[PDB]
């Protein structure tokens, strides 16, 4: 299977400019394109991407178009310029996935054996991490469903490359509060609490919503399973979890005595140098 | 008047022994559990007290002396009889050993339990609510002080 | 970024020098070096390049590179630091304590020898204090130990 | 039992299952062999320790307890996170 | 004083035998037993000259034999000489209680069900002297073990390694912080 | 023989006799039972080695599923003496492939809670306990995503 | 017990020996040998103090 996918900034900007391509027709069009990459390992690599023609109307909303010939000749171009590069999958704009978002993979499984998708968001209202990626597997159920063919998410991030470092890290010039040390992580320390909160808000909204609508949706397998997983691991016990706190005292201990000893001595030594060069230049100046 | 006490002549001077030694004999008396050594020093150097203007020590320092004595002996003996510690600390009676040790509990010095049928004061020991609470509070003071050292050091270094 | 523009040879009877909005030329001569670029100010005159950025794109690249260097669900790596703080840190705490003995008994020779040699003259030899970096690693230790209470409880 | 103080002794097992004393160990180690319990055993009191429960179909009171305890966790996480954020916000700045 | 082998018969080593007496009178304090038998008992070059004097070998084989009554006899001789000997003048007082606690350690280590009823016959007399001495030495933050009244019980605390862990660090940080207080406020007037 | 394998499924040596004593007489092959029982010195060696293997077969899940156990239950679950039990756990603790402490002066003995004053009893318990919830978090997120976009 | 070959404690009325151990004491060395040297650090800085004062 896949360990995780590694998305580079170039493909995300190659989605943003694609939305700028089709932003003039406006009327009813999602962004859909084709993903390029490199199957490196169990981890996955992504280098390039490009467009595709695609449309979808209102009545009988299963009307969808993937030009094979565009794929053939333009993949011939990209293979002609780079032989290291080959196809790994596809992408679209992804507000979410709708019902028709299986047929694209079910077309191009005959190109990549595991045709992986990428769900992004061109509108950065997402205070989470963009570039979601699914992969389609089968999980055939105890109820005797014949074949449930469900996309499943494998985790994702934004990777690094030496030239794209030069690119991105020059294109920002905007914000740098880090001074990387005890405080490059505290902004993200607000982020981890707040972005557990957003996900939990989605959780409670979903839980309240399943009782009202979906007719009896409630997830029927993975509600009671993973809910009891939740209800099996909030350890708040008090027998030796209290007794981790002399190890907490030990955590305090080392840093207290390192700070208290060496910080004062170094600052004092600098005071020595400052006051020597202060008075010995004072007697020569005045 | 606290209960914790340092040795004073850590800054003793050759122009100081006269003005340290009766006062040092006073703290010598206090650093043991005895009170018969303590009661003699008032009548001894009450004229010195008239000079120094510090009469308020003698009205209330007996309290700290007996707290130090009972603290020491309570740390010594796991299970003590009141009718032994009372006469060992010249209390002259066993029934107010109940009173003094009862406020060694009420005042929070000792935890030690008593059967007031046989008159025995058993004491037990524990740790680890020490180590969960006690050192980190001191380390907070230590590092608040050393970061104040750092603050004053930089803000007085920066004149050049 | 470095872009250029070719000049002819027929128009060397005529001039070459209207250069409207003069700031661009004086800006061109500063990003610049050589004897051969100086030899190729003939046949070449450059042109200024600048950058306009979509605030949508700027803000979502900021999303990517100030949010996606933090990782998914955002609790995950900070609770992993909490995993570090009771299993792995004590080994590098032993390394820190051994460094902050061994470096220290010879850097106490340093103010002695400052009093010995001169008032602060040229660099004598190799070593320095270098303790500040090890103390910053200890600050990483304490901040991620502070992470323990916050993450683990609730 | 609500999964907090749930270390079960021999008695309620031998009362529900109505089997004798030296068979409850077979009874629990059979489930340990299968894996529909993930606990452990002391036998000075014959306390069979419980670190497990079966995922069970969500009923109406289970719906309500789900939403209520989930909100209970959520508002506590939020109320403590807001205090952390506000207490150390102006040094982030 | 580890060497005792190539220590030339000197003017300050006015007797090599006195050098031997000094190096035993500090080695019976310094280490407990993880070289002590190997140097002064399993050794030979020291063993011959401690085999010369009786009093030197006396306290060695006493304390290694744990003869808990001849100790203060040996210590009485060595201590009365220690009074009238130089470079031990602020030293002989803490020396005695040091030897006392060092003997009481190896006594109390083996047993946990012990009392004064074991003291009176294997250690010496004056049960009240045992009482006051162990009372002061235990309440001195030293050799943690808890004693009972007339039920005749001296119980021990089996590890004494909880607060001795925490101890010396705060006890040196006290003096170092007290140093840097004044000495950092020396500058800027 | 396969019932002897998985999760021990507690087995008794007398019931082992009741289900296995036919190998010396019946069937048709009898030749590995000739290698066991034919040579009478190898017969004795494999009697005692079958005893050693069934007590070794006991001791695995006797270590797994007993924070403590009583000495009397060891006696009635090995069907041998208390001293032979002590000898088996003595050479299987100088084997030290199962940690044990057979505190016999009260019978209350304990298995596989080795010492544990260390960090790990809070450390890895607490942290697997939290991060399994954290890794199941995203999985039920995408699960609810799937089941809302199945029908809505 | 005396030779540190063994970590035990005896009984006389019960004849019971009991084994117990708690090894790690690294914190004491860990901080104490820092502090003992930093004493000498500040004593080295005493001379610079006396030089800046007078």
């Amino acid at each position: 299977a896949v360990q995780k996918v590694v998305v580079h900034p170039l493909v995300l900007l190659s989605v943003v400019d694609h939305f700028n391509r089709i932003g003039k027709v406006g009327n009813q069009k999602r962004v859909v394109g084709v993903l390029l990459g490199s199957w490196q390992k169990k981890v996955l690599d992504v280098s390039n991407s490009f467009a595709v023609p695609f449309d979808e109307d209102d009545k009988d909303d299963s009307v969808w178009f993937l030009d094979h010939d565009y794929l053939e000749n333009m993949y011939g171009m990209f293979k002609k310029v780079n032989a290291r590069e080959r196809i790994v999958g596809w992408y679209h704009t992804g507000p979410k996935l709708h019902k028709n978002d299986i047929a694209i993979n079910e077309l191009m499984k005959r190109y990549c054996p595991n045709s992986v998708l990428v769900i992004i968001d061109v509108k950065p209202k997402d205070l989470g991490l963009p570039t979601e990626a699914y992969i389609s597997v089968e999980e055939v159920h105890d109820d005797g469903t014949p074949t449930s063919k469900t996309f499943e998410h494998v985790t994702s991030e934004i990777g690094a490359e030496e030239a794209e470092e030069v690119g991105v890290e020059h294109l920002l010039r905007d914000i740098k509060d880090t001074t990387v040390g005890t405080l490059s992580q505290r902004i993200t320390n607000q982020v981890h609490g707040l972005k557990g909160l957003n996900s939990k808000l989605l959780d409670i909204r979903s839980y309240l919503e399943k009782v009202a609508t979906g007719k009896l949706p409630i997830n029927h397998q993975i509600i009671y399973q993973l809910q009891d997983v939740f209800n099996l691991l909030p350890d708040v016990s008090l027998q030796e979890f209290v007794k981790a706190f002399y190890l907490k005292t030990n955590d305090q201990m080392v840093v207290v005595y390192l700070a208290s000893l060496i910080r004062s001595v170094v600052a004092l030594h600098n005071l020595i140098n400052n006051k020597i060069a202060n008075r010995d230049a004072e007697k020569k100046e005045g | 008047l606290l209960g914790e006490i340092p040795d004073r002549l850590q800054f003793r001077q050759p122009s100081l022994k006269r003005s340290l030694m009766p006062y040092f004999l006073l703290t010598q008396a206090v650093r043991t559990g005895n009170l018969a050594k303590f009661n003699q020093v008032l009548d001894q150097f009450g004229e010195k007290f008239q000079a120094d203007g510090t009469y308020t020590l003698i009205i209330r320092l007996r309290h700290n002396v007996i707290k130090t004595g009972v603290r020491m002996i309570s740390l010594s003996y796991s299970r003590i009889s009141l009718a032994d510690i009372a006469q060992k600390l010249q209390l002259d009676s066993p029934e107010d050993a109940e009173f003094i040790v009862a406020k060694a509990i009420r005042d929070g010095v000792i935890e030690a339990s008593i059967n007031h049928e046989k008159g025995y004061v058993q004491s037990k020991e524990m740790i680890d609510i020490y180590s969960t609470r006690e050192p980190q509070l001191a380390f907070h003071q230590r590092i608040s002080f050393c970061l104040d050292i750092h603050n004053m050091s930089v803000k007085a270094m920066r004149f050049p | 970024i470095d872009a250029f523009r070719l000049i002819n040879a027929n128009m060397m009877v005529l001039g070459h020098e209207p250069r409207q909005t003069t700031s661009n030329l004086g800006h061109l001569n500063k990003p610049s070096i050589q004897a051969l670029i100086h030899g190729l100010n003939r046949h070449y005159y450059s042109i200024t390049i600048n950058y306009r950025k979509n605030e949508l794109e700027q803000k979502m690249l900021l999303n990517l590179h100030k949010k996606s260097w933090m990782e998914g669900l955002t609790l995950q790596d900070y609770s992993e630091h909490c995993k570090h703080n009771e299993s792995v840190v004590k080994e590098m705490l032993e390394l820190a304590k051994n460094y902050n003995k061994a470096v220290e008994e010879e850097d106490k020779m340093t103010p002695e020898q400052l009093a010995i040699k001169n008032v602060g003259k040229q660099d004598p030899k190799r070593h320095l204090e270098e303790h500040v970096d090890v103390l910053m690693t200890s600050n990483i230790v304490q901040c991620l130990a502070a992470m323990l209470d916050t993450v683990v409880f609730k | 039992r609500p999964a907090n103080h749930r270390q079960l002794t021999f008695e309620e097992i031998a009362k529900s299952a109505k089997i004798t004393v030296n068979e409850v160990e077979l009874l629990v180690m059979k489930a340990l062999s299968v894996g529909l319990v993930k606990g452990s055993i002391d036998e000075v009191d014959k306390r069979v320790h419980m670190t497990w429960v079966q995922p069970r179909v969500l009923d109406l009171q289970q719906i309500k307890g789900m939403k209520d305890r989930l909100e209970f966790w959520c508002t506590d996480v939020k109320s403590m996170e807001m205090l952390v954020e506000h207490q150390a916000h102006d040094i982030l700045t | 004083f580890l060497d005792t082998v190539s220590t030339f018969t000197s003017y300050e080593l006015m007797d090599y035998k006195t050098f031997v007496t000094y190096t035993v009178y500090v080695s019976m304090i310094a280490l407990e037993r993880p070289d002590l038998r190997e140097k002064v008992i399993k050794g030979a070059e020291i063993l011959e000259v401690l085999h010369s004097l009786p009093a030197v070998r006396q306290y060695l084989f006493s304390l290694y034999e744990c003869r808990y009554s001849v100790f203060f006899q040996s210590l009485a001789v060595v201590e009365q000489e220690m009074k009238k000997d130089w470079l031990f003048a602020p030293h002989y007082r803490y020396y005695v209680r040091e030897m006392r606690i060092h003997a009481y350690s190896q006594l109390l280590e083996s047993y946990r069900s012990l009392t004064l009823g074991y003291m009176a016959e294997a250690f010496g007399v004056g049960v009240e002297f045992i009482d006051q001495e162990l009372s002061r030495f235990i309440a001195a933050g030293r050799l943690h073990c808890k004693i009972d009244k007339v039920n005749e019980i001296v119980e021990t605390n089996r590890p004494d390694s909880k607060n001795w862990q925490y101890q010396e660090t705060i006890k040196k940080g006290d003096l170092l912080l007290n140093r840097v207080q004044k000495l950092s406020r020396v500058i800027n007037m | 023989l396969l019932k002897l394998f998985t999760t021990m499924e507690l087995m008794r040596w007398s019931t082992l006799v009741e289900d296995y004593g036919m190998e010396l007489r019946k069937g048709s092959l009898e030749s590995p039972a000739t290698d066991v029982f034919g040579s009478t010195e190898e017969g004795e060696k494999r009697w005692k080695d079958l005893k050693n293997r069934v007590v070794e077969h006991n001791i695995r899940i006797m270590a797994k599923y007993y924070t403590r156990i009583t000495m009397k239950r060891m006696a009635q679950l090995l069907d041998l003496s208390v001293d032979e039990s002590e000898a088996f756990l003595s050479n299987l603790v100088v084997n030290k492939t199962i940690f044990a402490k057979v505190d016999r002066l009260a019978g209350i003995i304990n298995f596989q809670r080795p010492k544990d004053p260390n960090n790990l009893l809070n450390d890895w318990s607490q942290k697997l306990n939290s991060l399994m919830s954290l890794v199941n978090k995203t999985t039920h997120l995408i699960a609810k995503e799937e089941m809302i976009h199945n029908l809505q | 017990i005396l030779d540190k070959k063994f970590h035990g404690i005896l009984d006389q009325g019960e004849g019971v020996l009991i084994i117990f151990d708690e090894p790690p004491v690294d914190k004491t060395y860990e901080a104490a040998l820092e502090t003992i040297q930093n004493m000498s650090k500040v004593v080295d800085s005493l001379y610079n103090k006396a030089k800046k004062l007078t």
